[PDB]
C-alpha cells in the first residue's frame, strides 16, 4: 500500500525537479531567454527547484511513513524552509504578475527604466517576504502543543500567527495577483478592442480570437494558482481556529497539501514550457 | 547610352585580348600549390596541442 | 597568469565590457524607426515636423544615412532616413531587423503624378510596391508600420481639378477628400499579408505642431504594450 | 546603336577561347589525390562583447589581434588568444557592414550604410583611438574596404564601383568602374597588384591596382556574389553567392574551374576564405552554419555549427592557425 504511495510521491518530485531545472538551465545558457521576465520566470523555477529537492523528499517521507522520525529541530528547520520556500514560489507569481502589469500598461518604463536590476529586486523582495513569514515560528509565535506530539512535524497553530501566515503568504498576495491581472485584462481588451465587409469580419476574427487567447491565459494563470493554493490556505485559515468539531480527513489534508505542493510542478509548464521562446530554446538544446 | 557602348566594346576586346593557359595547367598549379604547403598548413593537419596558441600555451 | 601585463590586459578588457555594456544599456532604450518613402513623399515635412523644438535628444556629410534623435514624452526615438541610399534595398534592408516600427510616408498628391523614370508608372502605384515590399519582407514579419499620408491639402486640390480614377481605374465613387483619402488609406493597409502578426498605423499628416509626433509616439507605445501582450500570451 | 552586336560576338568570342582552354576539369586533374577526410574543428574561444549583429571581421597580420564590426555601433579590436579586447571604438554611425585592420596594425578600417570609410589610428601618442580619417566620395553603402597598405586602401561600396583612396590625401587615387550591381566583395591579392570584387549582378571583376582597370570578368554565378577570396597563390578565387554555391575561377586560364555545391544547402553565402595551403575552402552560409570544403575536391570536408543566427563574416589567420567566424548571433568563434 505504501509502495504505491512511495512511487507516486517519487514521481512527482522527479516530474517537478526534471521541469525546473529544466528551465533553469535553459535560461542560463541561452542569451535569448536572458531578459526581465525570464530572470523572473527562472527565479521562480529555482524557488520551485529548492521546493522539490528540500521539501517535496522531506514531504514525501513524512506521507509514507505517517510519522517524522528526523527529530524536533530538523522538523523546525523543515517547517521554516517549506514555509519560505511555498511563500517565496507565491510571491514569484506576484512579482511576475506585477512586471507583466507595469510591462502593459506602462510602455514609457518598460523602455526606459526597466532594467535586471528591477528582476533582482522583485526577486529580493519575494524572498525577503519568504523569511519574513518563515522565521517567525523560529523565534516565538510557538505553543507546546507543537512539542507536546514527537511523532509529528505539524506547523505552529498559533491563531496570530495562522492569520500572519495565511494572509501575508497567499491572501494578500491572491488579491494582489487578482487586482493585477484584472487590470491586465481590462488593458488587454482595450488593446484588442482598438472588400471592406471583409476586412472587417476579419478584424472581428482576429479581435474575438485574441479575446479568447488573453481570457483562456488569464484563466490557466489564476485557476492553478488557485485550484493548487486555495483549499490548502482555506483549510490553514479555518482549521486553527477550528478546535473542536471540524475533524478533517487525512486522506483529503494530504490530498490539499500535493495539491498546494503541485504549484511547484506546475508553475515551469504554465510560465516556460508555453510561451514559445522556451519551446524554440528547448528545441534548439534538443 | 551610345558613348558607354564604346567603352563596353573596349573593355570586352581588352578583356578578350589577354593570354589565358589551359584549364590543366592551372588545375596542376593549384594542385601543386595546395600540396607543396599542406605540410604548413595547422587546419588541414590538426597541429598538437603543444604548439596550438588557442588551446595550451 | 600573474604576469603584470596579463593582468593590465585583463583590467582593460573589463573596463571596456562595462562601457559595452553601460553604451548597450543606453542604446536599449531609444526607439529605433526607420523611416520609408519615395524621394518626394513627405519624407522630409515629417523629419522637419519631428525635429522643431526637440532635436539630437570637422565632421564630413555622409549623404549615406540620416539619424533623426527625438525625445516625445520621455521616449527616446531615433528615426533612420535611408531614401538616399541609392542602391539594392535587400543587401541593407537586414540591417534594420529589429526596429521597432517602419514610418512609411507616401504623398497623397502624388497619384496624379508620375516618375521621370518612364510615363507610364504613377508615383502613387510606385510608392504602393515599395510599401508592399517593406510590408512583406521576411525581416519584418513583427514589424509594425507606421503610414503617413502626407500632402493633404495638395491633395484635395488636385482631386478638386483631376479626378482619381487615373490612378485607380478600378476606383468608382464621388470624388472628394475623405472618400478618395479613405480609399487610398484602404488600399495601402490591404497590402499587409501580414495581418495577425503587424499592424498598419495610418495618418493623415497635418500641420499641427505636435499631432504627427504624438501619432508616432502613440503607435509606438501601442506597438510596445502590444509586445508585451504576446510576450504575457493575451495577443 | 550596332555596337551591341559585334560587343556580343565579342562575348562569345570569349566564350569560346574559355571553352578553347577546358580540356579538362579540375576535378579529373584531382582525382587521384587523396581526400582531405573529415575536418574535426572546435571553437576555441568565444569571443562575447557584441551587443548586436555583428557584420565583419578581419584577423591581423600578427595573427592574433583582430577587429569586429557590429551594429551596437562598436569595431571592437579581440585579443583571440586571451579574449581580450584590446579596443572598443564607438563609430559615429552605428550601421556597419566592413572592418579592415591594417597590415601594420597601426590602422583600422570601417564603413557601412553611412557612404563613409572611418580609418581609426590605434596606435598613438596616448594610447586613444581616433578617428584618423573620414574617406567621402562613395554614394552607394561602403560593402567592403581592404587596406591596400599603410596609407593606401581599397573599398567598394553600393553604387557600384570600387575605389583606390589615399588615406593622407583623403581622396580616391582612382575608381573602378564596370560593375552593373552593387559591389558587395572585395579581396586583395597577396601580391597587393591586382584585387578581385565581387558584386550584384553575378560577376566578379578582377581589377589592376595601379592602372585602375579592368583586368579581367568571370559570370559563373546565378544569383549576386557576397563573398569573394583569393587563392593563397593569388592566380585564383572564390566567390560565394545567394545562389546557395561557391565558386573558384582562375585567373590565368580566365574561367571557373570548380563549384562547390551541395542539395542540403539552398541559403547565400556570406563569406569566404582559403586556409594558408589553399586546400581548405570556408564558407560561412545563412543556415546558420560554416562548411569547410575541400577547395580541390569540392567536397564537404566539414561544419562549423556554432553560431545561433547567420554567420556574417569569416576569416583564417595568415599563419592559418584558426579560423574566425562572425555571426548575427552577437559572438565571434575561433575554430582552429
Ligand atoms: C468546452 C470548450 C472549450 C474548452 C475546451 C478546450 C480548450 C481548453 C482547455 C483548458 C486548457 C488547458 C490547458 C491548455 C494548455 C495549452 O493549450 O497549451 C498550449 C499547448 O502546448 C502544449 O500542448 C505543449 C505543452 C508542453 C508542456 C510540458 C509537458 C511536460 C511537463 C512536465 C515537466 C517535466 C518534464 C519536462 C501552449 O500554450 P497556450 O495555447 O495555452 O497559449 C498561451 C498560454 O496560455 C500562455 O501561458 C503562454 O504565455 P506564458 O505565460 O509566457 O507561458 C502563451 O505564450 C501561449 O502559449
Ligand atoms: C489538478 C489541479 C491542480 C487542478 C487544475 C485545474 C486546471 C486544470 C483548471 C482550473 C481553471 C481552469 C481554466 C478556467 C477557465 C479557462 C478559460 C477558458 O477560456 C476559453 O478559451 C473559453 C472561451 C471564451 O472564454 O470565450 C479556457 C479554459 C480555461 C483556461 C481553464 C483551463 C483549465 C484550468 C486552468
Ligand atoms: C497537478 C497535476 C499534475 C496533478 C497532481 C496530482 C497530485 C496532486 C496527486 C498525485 C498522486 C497523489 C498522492 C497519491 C497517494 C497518496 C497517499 C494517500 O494516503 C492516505 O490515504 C493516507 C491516509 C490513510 O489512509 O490513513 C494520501 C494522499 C496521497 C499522498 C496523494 C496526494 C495527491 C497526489 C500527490
Ligand atoms: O509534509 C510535511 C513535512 C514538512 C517537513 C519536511 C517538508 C515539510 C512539514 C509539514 O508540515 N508537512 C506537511 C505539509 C503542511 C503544509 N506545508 C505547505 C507550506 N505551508 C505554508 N506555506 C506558506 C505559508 C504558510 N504555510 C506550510 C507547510
Amino acid at each position: 500500500y505504501q509502495v504505491i504511495t512511495s512511487l507516486l510521491l517519487g514521481t512527482l518530485i522527479f516530474c517537478a525537479v526534471l521541469g525546473n531545472a529544466c528551465v533553469v538551465a535553459a535560461i542560463a545558457l541561452e542569451r535569448s531567454l536572458q531578459n526581465v521576465a525570464n530572470y523572473l520566470i527562472g527565479s521562480l523555477a529555482v524557488t520551485d527547484l529548492m521546493v522539490s529537492v528540500l521539501v517535496l523528499p522531506m514531504a514525501a517521507l513524512y506521507q509514507v511513513l505517517n510519522k517524522w522520525t528526523l527529530g524536533q529541530v530538523t522538523c523546525d528547520l523543515f517547517i521554516a524552509l517549506d514555509v519560505l520556500c511555498c511563500t517565496s514560489s507565491i510571491w514569484h507569481l506576484c512579482a511576475i504578475a506585477l512586471d507583466r502589469y507595469w510591462a502593459i500598461t506602462d510602455p514609457i518604463d518598460y523602455v526606459n527604466k526597466r532594467t535586471p536590476r528591477r528582476a533582482a529586486a522583485l526577486i529580493s523582495l519575494t524572498w525577503l517576504i519568504g523569511f519574513l513569514i518563515s522565521i517567525p515560528p523560529m523565534l516565538g509565535w510557538r505553543t507546546p502543543e507543537d512539542r507536546s506530539d514527537p511523532d509529528a512535524c505539524t506547523i505552529s497553530k498559533d491563531h496570530g500567527y495562522t492569520i500572519y501566515s495565511t494572509f501575508g503568504a497567499f491572501y494578500i498576495p491572491l488579491l494582489l495577483m487578482l487586482v493585477l491581472y484584472g487590470r491586465i485584462f481590462r488593458a488587454a481588451r482595450f488593446r484588442i478592442r482598438k472588400k471592406n465587409e471583409r476586412n472587417a469580419e476579419a478584424k472581428r476574427k482576429m479581435a474575438l480570437a485574441r479575446e479568447r487567447k488573453t481570457v483562456k491565459t488569464l484563466g490557466i494563470i489564476m485557476g492553478t494558482f488557485i485550484l493548487c493554493w486555495l483549499p490548502f490556505f482555506i483549510v490553514a485559515l479555518v482549521l486553527p481556529f477550528c478546535e473542536s468539531s471540524c475533524h478533517m480527513p487525512t486522506l483529503l489534508g494530504a490530498i490539499i497539501n500535493w495539491l498546494g505542493y503541485s504549484n511547484s510542478l506546475l508553475n515551469p509548464v504554465i510560465y516556460a514550457y508555453f510561451n514559445k521562446d522556451f519551446q524554440n530554446a528547448f528545441k534548439k538544446i534538443i | 547610352s551610345i558613348a558607354q557602348a564604346r567603352k563596353l566594346v573596349e573593355q570586352l576586346k581588352m578583356e578578350a585580348n589577354i593570354d589565358r593557359i589551359k584549364v590543366s595547367k592551372a588545375a596542376a598549379d593549384l594542385m601543386a600549390y595546395c600540396e607543396a604547403h599542406a605540410k604548413e598548413d595547422p587546419l588541414l593537419t590538426p597541429v598538437p596541442a603543444s604548439e596550438n596558441p588557442f588551446r595550451e600555451k | 597568469t600573474l604576469s603584470a601585463e596579463d593582468k593590465a590586459a585583463v583590467e582593460r578588457s573589463k573596463m571596456i565590457d562595462r562601457n559595452l555594456r553601460e553604451d548597450g544599456e543606453k542604446a536599449a532604450r531609444e526607439v529605433k524607426l526607420l523611416l520609408l518613402g519615395a524621394g518626394e513623399s513627405g519624407k522630409n515635412t515629417i523629419v522637419k515636423q519631428m525635429k522643431i523644438i526637440h532635436e539630437a535628444g570637422t565632421r564630413v556629410k555622409t549623404t549615406g544615412i540620416v539619424e533623426t534623435h527625438f525625445t516625445f514624452k520621455d521616449l527616446h526615438f531615433k528615426m533612420f532616413d535611408v531614401g538616399a541610399q541609392r542602391s539594392e534595398r535587400k543587401k541593407w534592408i537586414h540591417c534594420f531587423e529589429g526596429v521597432t516600427a517602419i514610418i512609411f510616408c507616401v504623398a497623397l498628391s502624388d497619384y496624379d503624378l508620375v516618375l521621370a523614370e518612364d510615363e507610364e508608372m504613377n508615383r502613387m502605384h510606385a510608392s504602393m510596391k515599395l510599401f508592399d515590399s517593406i510590408c512583406n519582407n521576411k525581416w519584418f514579419t513583427d514589424t509594425s508600420i507606421i503610414l503617413f499620408l502626407n500632402k493633404k491639402d495638395l491633395f484635395e486640390e488636385k482631386i478638386k481639378k483631376s479626378p482619381l480614377t487615373i490612378c485607380y481605374p478600378e476606383y468608382a465613387g464621388s470624388n472628394t477628400y475623405e472618400e478618395a483619402a479613405a480609399y487610398i488609406q484602404c488600399q495601402f493597409e490591404d497590402l499587409n499579408k501580414r495581418k495577425d502578426t503587424k499592424e498598419i498605423y495610418t495618418h493623415f499628416t497635418c500641420s499641427t505642431d505636435t499631432k504627427n509626433v504624438q501619432f508616432v509616439f502613440d503607435a509606438v507605445t501601442d506597438v510596445i504594450i502590444k509586445n508585451n501582450l504576446k510576450d504575457c500570451g493575451l495577443f | 546603336d550596332q555596337l551591341r552586336q559585334e560587343a556580343e560576338q565579342l562575348k562569345n568570342q570569349i566564350r569560346d577561347a574559355r571553352k578553347a582552354c577546358a580540356d579538362a576539369t579540375l576535378s579529373q586533374i584531382t582525382n587521384n589525390i587523396d581526400p582531405v577526410g573529415r575536418i574535426q574543428m572546435r571553437t576555441r574561444r568565444t569571443l562575447r562583447g557584441h551587443l548586436a549583429k555583428i557584420y565583419a571581421m578581419h584577423w591581423g597580420t600578427d595573427s592574433r589581434l583582430l577587429v569586429s564590426a557590429s551594429q551596437d555601433g562598436k569595431l571592437i579590436i579581440w585579443d583571440s588568444y586571451t579574449t581580450n579586447k584590446v579596443h572598443a571604438i564607438p563609430l559615429r554611425s552605428s550601421w556597419v557592414m566592413t572592418c579592415a585592420y591594417a597590415p601594420s596594425g597601426n590602422y583600422v578600417a570601417c564603413g557601412g550604410l553611412d557612404n563613409i570609410c572611418s580609418i581609426y589610428n590605434l596606435k598613438t601618442r596616448e594610447g586613444n583611438v581616433r578617428v584618423s580619417r573620414e574617406l567621402a566620395g562613395h554614394t552607394g553603402y561602403l560593402s567592403c574596404c581592404r587596406f591596400l597598405d599603410d596609407n593606401q586602401i581599397v573599398t567598394s561600396s553600393g553604387d557600384t564601383t570600387c575605389a583606390l583612396w589615399d588615406i593622407e590625401t583623403g581622396q580616391q587615387t582612382t575608381t573602378f568602374t564596370g560593375h552593373t550591381g552593387d559591389v558587395m566583395s572585395l579581396s586583395l591579392a597577396p601580391d597587393t597588384r591586382l584585387f578581385v570584387s565581387g558584386a550584384c549582378d553575378a560577376s566578379a571583376k578582377l581589377w589592376d591596382v595601379r592602372e585602375g582597370m579592368c583586368r579581367q570578368t568571370f559570370t559563373g554565378h546565378e544569383s549576386d556574389i557576397n563573398a569573394i577570396c583569393f587563392f593563397p597563390n593569388g592566380n585564383a578565387f572564390a566567390t560565394g553567392s545567394d545562389d546557395a554555391t561557391c565558386r573558384l575561377f582562375d585567373l590565368r586560364a580566365d574561367q571557373e574551374l570548380m563549384t562547390y555545391s551541395h542539395d542540403n544547402i539552398i541559403c547565400g553565402i556570406t563569406s569566404v576564405s582559403f586556409s594558408k595551403s589553399g586546400r581548405l575552402l570556408l564558407a560561412g552560409y545563412d543556415d546558420f552554419n560554416c562548411n569547410v570544403w575541400d577547395a580541390l575536391k569540392a567536397d564537404r570536408a566539414g561544419v562549423l555549427a556554432g553560431h545561433d543566427n547567420r554567420v556574417s563574416c569569416l576569416g583564417v589567420t595568415d599563419d592559418g592557425m584558426a579560423v574566425a567566424t562572425g555571426s548575427w548571433d552577437s559572438f565571434l568563434k575561433i575554430w582552429n
